[PDB]
C-alpha cells in the first residue's frame, strides 16, 4: 500500500 | 535544472539558517510512526527493538517563496543536512539510534518540510509476559530533546500507529500500538511539556 | 592526466550540483545484483544477511563532454562522492547497510555514469524451512526513498539475480534469484511507485 | 529568528575561541546524574553498563550579552559543538561512551551555559553479590581529564543521584545511588584534585 | 514528573 | 624540516590531486601480504577472518623531486590521506576491513610510494575439515575495483606468503600459503584482468 | 582569558606542522603505561583486551615560546589535533584501538609535550594456563609504525608497568608487568630499529 | 566469468 | 592516589 | 625479525 512505502508517505502525509 | 539550482542556492546560501524555535515564535511538529516490525527482545536485559519509519511535518516561513520566479516549482527533495530539523527524540532509548536509509526531507513553495527516515530503536522494556495469551506492554516517550510546549508543539495525527508494513512474517502481533500525544502541566513549572508516548502491546506469534 | 585533470576540474568544480530528478526532468536508474552468498540466517529475530554486489546506472547531460576538447578522453573513473547519486535503498533493512568495497564511478562522454559496490545488507526474513527440501523465500523490495515513479524511473535489464559468481562452498543452495520490477497504482493516489523486488528462495546445502 | 541570528551571529563569528580555564580564569562545574536503568551486568569480565541523564553546568564571560541590544533575548538553545564544554569523564570506563541523545546547550544571558545529554557507560565493577540480599556496590569515578582543581571546580548540588525517572520494571533494585564530590590534597602537590563519585548500590529485585 | 524529562531539566536546573 | 615543509609543501599544495591512473599512463602496484594470525574460524557463518600486514608499492612521476633542490632529502613520510593510493581491494569479504594501524607512506624521491597498514579481513570461507590433518583450503582474490590490466598491472615479488611473524602459539597451524597473480583473458573482453589470489592451508594445531 | 588565545593563535595558524622527525632531527618520545584491568580473555579465539593510560611525552622547538612575551603563562591544555602525535602502534592488535577518553594536551614553553588517553586493546595472546596456579604471559610490541631508531628513539622511565590503579576486584592478579625498551641490530641492516615490549604474566583468582 | 569480478563489469555493463 | 587519576598524573609526571 | 615489523619492511622492502 501507499503508507507502506516512504516516497509515497512523503507526498501524501495526510492523506495516509 | 535552471530554476531549481537558482531556487535552492536563494533559499540556502543566502539567508542565515534558522535558528530554531522561541517561546515567541512556537514550531508546530506533527509525527507519526509506521513500525515494520520488533525484531528483537531480551529477558536477560529488558532491552526491546524496534524497526519502524518516523515522519515529522514543520513549516518555516524562511524555506518559502513565490513559484512563478522559480519556473513554476511547488517542491523539492534535498539533504535534511541542508535544513534545519527538530530534536525529537526517545527519552529512554538504550543505544544510539540508527538510521536505516538516507535522510532526504520535501520543502513545499509554503514552507512546509517532511521528513521520514527508517531507524531501529533500543529501548528500555521487561518483556516477561511476551510467550503467552495477554502479551507484554512496552511503553517509550518521545518529545523534544530541549524545547517545551511554549516553542515546540509536539502533534500527532492518529493516536494509532501505522501497522500497514507491520512484517507478515514478523515472530510478534501486534495487541495493539498507539502514539498518543500528551500535555503536561507540572505544579512546579509555568511552561508545558509535550511528549508523544509511543506504547506496543504486544505477544509471540 | 593535464588533461584529464582539466575536465573533471571543468565539470564538478565549475557548474551547480546535479539537483536531482524532477517530474518536469525524470530519470531512468538502472539497478542489478551479484550474489556471493546469503551469510546468516536467524530463526530467533527473523533477520538474513547477504553480501552482494549492487549496480547502479544513470545518464546526465550535466556530466557530457567532447573527447577531442579533453585530448580524446572517452570515459573517467572518480569516487562516487563527486557525483549525484541516486536514493535507492532497501525498503526493509534492519541495519545500516554495510559498504565492502570503495565506492568509485565510472563517468562517460555521454553522461552515462556506472557503479558497483558490495554491500552486506541485513533484512526482515522469517528462515523457517531452509534446512527443508523446498527451502524458504525471502523478499525485500528496492526504490527511491524520496521520489515517485514520475522522478525516478527505475528498472533492471534482466529479471535474473546474477549467480555466477556466488559462494562454490555456500552452506545455501540458491534455488532461485530474481530481481523483478513492479509499478504500483494506488487508488488514492495519481503518481505511480516502482520498486525492484529481490527475491531468493534457497535451503541448506 | 532575526535578533537571534545576530545574535549567534557575534557571539559566535565575532572572535575567537574561549582556551578553556585556567589558574588565573577558573571555571566551576556543576555535574549532575538522572539515572534510567542498570542496562548490563557482566560477572564473565567484571562490567556493568549504565544509562543515565548527565547535566553539566557552567558559566562563560565570553557568553554575555543585554538583552536589549537583541530584541530582548534572555536564552538561546544550540548545539553543544558551537561552544566550549568541560572534559568532565569516567576514570575508569570500559568502552567507548555512548551517546543517546541530541548535544544541545542553552546559554543565557549572564553567560549560564547548560548541557543535559543521555549516555550509556559501561565500567569496571565485580558485580559478585548483586543476586544476594545484600547486593552489590559499584563505583565509578567522575572528574577532569586535565584540570586539576585550580582550574575546574567540580561540584554538585546534591549528593544524591535523581531516581525519579529510573525504569519501573528493571530487574535491579537501587539500595541507593549518590553522587558524591570530594577534594583530594596530596602530600607532593600543592594544587587540590577533584571527583564525583557515582557510588550505586543494587540487586535482582 | 519533571525532573523525568530532559527539556524540563534545562528550564528547571537547580529546581530538580 | 624548514626543507622537509617546504618539499612536502610544493608536493601538495601545488601540484593538482592526482586523477589515477589511465589506459595511456597504467601503473604497476606490488602487493604482498605478511599474515599474523587466523584470528577467527565460524563453521555456522562460513566466515573466516585474518589479521596481516598488507604492503602496496608504485611510483608516481608526479612525486618527483630533486633532492639537490630541497636539502639532500631522498624520501619522507607522510599521511596516506596526503596521496593517491591503488584501489586494491578483496572481492570476496563479508564485512568492511578494519585498520589496525595508522596508515602512512613513505614517498621517495623518484617518485616511488611505499605504504604497509595493518588489517583484519572478514571473508567468505567453508572451514570444514581444519579440525582434520589434511586441514582445510579457503582463497580469497584482490585486485583493482574499477580499474583493468590495461590501467593497473598488479604483481608481487614472490608467491609465498610471510609467516615469519605468524603468532607462534596461534590455534591454527599453516599447511601452506601463497600469494598468486593471475592474468584473465576473456572471450568478452580485449583487456586484460589481474588480481592477487591469496590461498591459505591450514588445520588445527 | 586572552593572551593564552595570541598564544595559541601565534602557535597553530602561523606555522605549517611539523613535518614529524628525520634522522638529521631526531626525536625521543617517552612510553609509559597505568594497566587498569584485563576485561577480556577469550581461549576460544585467542584474544586478550586490556584497559589502560598510556602516557606518551616528547618536546618540538616549533612548540617553545617566552612566558615573558605572553603574561607568564608557562604551559597550557590543548586538543591533541591541534598538535603532531607520534606514531607509536601496537605491532600484534587483533581490534582497532578504543579510545576510552578525551584526547587532550598538555604543551609546556620549553617544547614540551605529553597526553594520556585511556585505551582499550585486543592483541594477539593463548590464554592456556590462566586457570592454574602458574599462570599465563602475554606480550605485545609497541613502537613506531614507520619510524626506525634513528628518527624516533622510543624510551620508558621505568621498566615496570604501573599497577597503583589495578582493579582491586580484578578477575585476575598481575604477578608480573612490565615495560622494557629493546634495541634490535638486525644483520641487513645499519639502522637500529626500538620497541617497547609490555609482558603480562597473570592468573585467574 | 568477467561477471565475477568488479572491475569486468564496469567495462562491460550491460552485456553481464 | 595522584598516579591514578590523569590529571593528577599530568602535572606530575616525574613524581609518578 | 625485520620482516617482523612495519618501519624495517619499510626500509627494506627488496631485502624482505
Ligand atoms: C612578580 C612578577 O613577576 N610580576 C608579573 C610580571 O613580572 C609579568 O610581566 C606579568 C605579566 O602579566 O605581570 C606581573
Amino acid at each position: 500500500g501507499c503508507c507502506s512505502r516512504p516516497p509515497c508517505i512523503l507526498n501524501n502525509p495526510d492523506l495516509c | 535544472q535552471a530554476n531549481l539550482m537558482r531556487l535552492k542556492s536563494d533559499l540556502f546560501n543566502r539567508s542565515p539558517m534558522y535558528p530554531g524555535p522561541t517561546k515567541d515564535d512556537p514550531l508546530t511538529v506533527t509525527l507519526g510512526f509506521t513500525l515494520q516490525d520488533i525484531v528483537k527482545v531480551d529477558s536477560s536485559t529488558n532491552e526491546v527493538d524496534l524497526v519502524y519509519y518516523e515522519q515529522q511535518r514543520w513549516k518555516l516561513n524562511s524555506l518559502m517563496w513565490d513559484p512563478n520566479e522559480y519556473g513554476n516549482i511547488t517542491d523539492f527533495r534535498t539533504s535534511a543536512a541542508d535544513i534545519w530539523t527538530p530534536d525529537i527524540t526517545a527519552y529512554s532509548s538504550t543505544r544510539p539510534v540508527q538510521v536505516l536509509s538516507p535522510q532526504i526531507a520535501v520543502v513545499t513553495h509554503d514552507g512546509s518540510v517532511m521528513f521520514i527516515p527508517a531507524q531501529r530503536l533500543s529501548f528500555m522494556c521487561d518483556p516477561t509476559g511476551v510467550d503467552s495469551e495477554e502479551g507484554v506492554t512496552c511503553a517509550v516517550k518521545f518529545g523534544s530533546w530541549v524545547y517545551s510546549g511554549f516553542e515546540i508543539d509536539l502533534k500527532t495525527d492518529t493516536d494509532q500507529v501505522d501497522l500497514s508494513s507491520y512484517y507478515a512474517s514478523s515472530k510478534y502481533e501486534i495487541l495493539s500500538a498507539t502514539q498518543t500525544r500528551q500535555v503536561q502541566h507540572y505544579s512546579c513549572c509555568p511552561e508545558p511539556y509535550i511528549d508523544v508516548n509511543l506504547v506496543v502491546k504486544f505477544r509471540e506469534r
